[PDB]
């Protein structure tokens, strides 16, 4: 409110009572969860997990390759 | 005489109706229930189906009752028996008696699956495409063992056996913990039937009938949820309202299951047991109302009708008849026995 | 011979990752199993007593029913002793809470949603209804 | 409600006990209670 205006009191005590008794929680509640977009299983396999486990298991497969070239040397 | 509308299983043609007349052409649940009714109140009867074919409404310009309400004012026909949903409006018209049957508003969507695993489903906790990898991944470490001979003390076969090892140890240990997952999900009872769950997501559209008593509890609702979904409902196009059950159903079996009908739960109950078994019924009902027959206002059938409902009731004729024509004639079975199932 | 071991291997891995998996399920849900899934299976099953009020609407819908399975549960509550009837309905909850789990108590849903809600909350409804009836105001 | 029951129809005495009973008899003009309706309620009194 502007200053010294004859608001500044009244909206004051209106804030602090429509605090008070719940009606903020209220409005609050309204406008951004009850109307909210997001609120069952689905569960299912992740193949690039095991991608990555596959990664560790031809790192394995190249060292051996490089480990059969200096043992045959 | 008695008018009625066509609706399954409530009143419907016989496969030959065509050498059938009178009565006899008609059957039905309510059928069978004008049968008894006529029997103990001790009337002969003619059946008339309601020529504009709608239940019942007044028309807010010219303030005219139609259909089955209609035709019971103006003294068209004598009783009303059908699936007549019992609301305020219609009982200040005219009179009715105590509800024969109970439903509810109920959620009428696409069934997630096939009704039944298979083989296909044991290689459901590892993907295809990890299989194709494994297998190549194997003859991978094949081939590495051949190059490594050449033509207990080694260091490149020591590391490809541990390798291997290792891999199909995690790889079969997350198949072990993915099925674990799969089962452990499967046996979850919850959640089942969440309140307004629709309400909140705005993936799937839902509707109703073009003219009934579940888009008028939509529209004189002041309950926030449900005046969000009619809110919803009004200001959608292409029009999301039906014109027939029928209709709702065929929108739903072919909509890949991005809509959802809102009908009745007797309906629902039977459409839910039809062959082939396309559609369900999910979450709790949102209101409680009932059927009743219906009288004109001040007449001589009121009473012993009421309590000819009453005695059918008590005596189970009502339970048989229900039985009769939903569960057990129903091709899909399943059921509650698809509940022990889950 | 050494593809019969190994694909007997990967058969038998198979099948334990299955119990496992299975096992790990029952342990971690939990779900008991009530002793009486319906009606009719107190009607089939002598062991536990199942009893009604001394004098209610409900007792009228078990003597006066054309129906066998609840005829024959009224044939059986008639003739019983020590007699199976209690007269207020906390003297059935109570009867069913001291009973060590022989007694089935039958009152209407209404009731029966109430009192599982009430402490100590051992009680519960189990099955379908046996008939749909309505309250009123006379 | 004096007696402490609902209703009934004693075939000896023929009378009604209960708010049934002060309902029809007249001793209260309107029963509000988890009263379970009936058929043999239904032709005596009236049920909403
Ligand atoms: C218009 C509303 C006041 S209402 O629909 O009647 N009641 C609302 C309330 C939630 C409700 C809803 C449905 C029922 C209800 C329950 C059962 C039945 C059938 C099985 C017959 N019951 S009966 O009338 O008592 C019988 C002895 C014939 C019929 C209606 C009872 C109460
Ligand atoms: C079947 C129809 C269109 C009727 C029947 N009872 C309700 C009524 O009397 O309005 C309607 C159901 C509904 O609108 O889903
Ligand atoms: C609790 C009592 C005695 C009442 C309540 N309703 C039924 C009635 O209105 O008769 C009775 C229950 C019963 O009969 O199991």
């Amino acid at each position: 409110t502007p200053k010294g205006s004859s608001l500044g009191t009244p909206v004051n005590l209106a804030v602090l009572k429509l605090s008070e008794q719940g009606v903020l929680d209220k409005l609050k509640n309204k406008w951004w969860y009850d109307k909210g977009e997001c609120g069952e299983k689905t569960s299912a396999l992740s193949l690039s997990n095991v991608a990555g486990v596959f990664y560790i298991l031809v790192g394995g497969l190249g060292l051996a390759m490089l480990v059969a070239l200096i043992e045959f040397a | 005489v008695v008018t009625t509308i066509l609706e399954s299983p409530y009143v419907m043609m016989k496969k030959n109706h065509e050498m059938l007349e009178g009565n006899e052409r008609y059957e039905g649940y309510c059928v069978d229930l004008a049968a008894e009714i006529a029997k103990h109140c001790g009337f002969k009867y003619k059946l008339t189906i309601v020529g504009d074919g709608k239940y019942g409404a007044r028309d807010a310009d010219t303030k005219i009752w139609n259909g089955m309400v209609g035709e019971l004012v103006y003294g068209k026909a004598d009783i009303a028996i059908a699936p007549l949903t019992i609301t305020l409006v219609r009982e200040e018209v005219i009179d009715f008696s105590k509800p024969f049957m109970s439903l509810g508003i109920s959620i009428m969507i696409k069934k997630p699956q096939k009704s039944k695993p298979g083989v296909f489903s044991f290689l459901d906790p590892l993907a295809y495409e990890i299989w194709m990898a494994i297998v190549f991944a194997y003859i991978l470490v094949s081939v590495v063992l051949f190059l490594v001979s050449r033509f207990p003390r080694s260091l490149s076969a020591r590391i490809v056996a541990g390798v291997w090892w290792f891999f199909t140890l995690i790889i079969i240990s997350s198949y072990t913990a993915n099925l674990a997952a799969f089962l452990t999900v499967e046996r979850m009872v919850s959640p089942i039937e969440s309140a307004e769950d629709l309400s909140k997501q705005t993936e799937i559209a839902y509707g109703t009938l073009d003219s009934g008593s579940t888009k008028e509890f939509f529209r004189r609702s002041k309950i926030a949820v449900f005046d969000k979904m009619w809110t919803y409902m009004r200001s959608a196009e292409p029009s999301v309202f039906v014109r027939t059950t029928a209709e709702g159903v065929a929108r739903v079996r072919k909509s890949k299951g991005k809509y959802a009908y809102l009908l009745e739960s007797t309906m629902n109950e039977y459409i839910e047991q039809r062959k082939p078994c396309d559609t369900m019924k999910v979450g709790g009902n949102l209101d409680s109302k009932g059927y009743g027959i219906a009288t004109p206002k001040g007449s001589s059938l009121g009473t012993p009708v009421n309590l000819a409902v009453l005695k059918l009731s008590e005596q189970g004729v009502l339970d048989k008849l229900k039985n009769k024509w939903w569960y057990d004639k129903g091709e899909c079975g399943a059921k509650d026995s698809g509940s022990k199932e889950k």
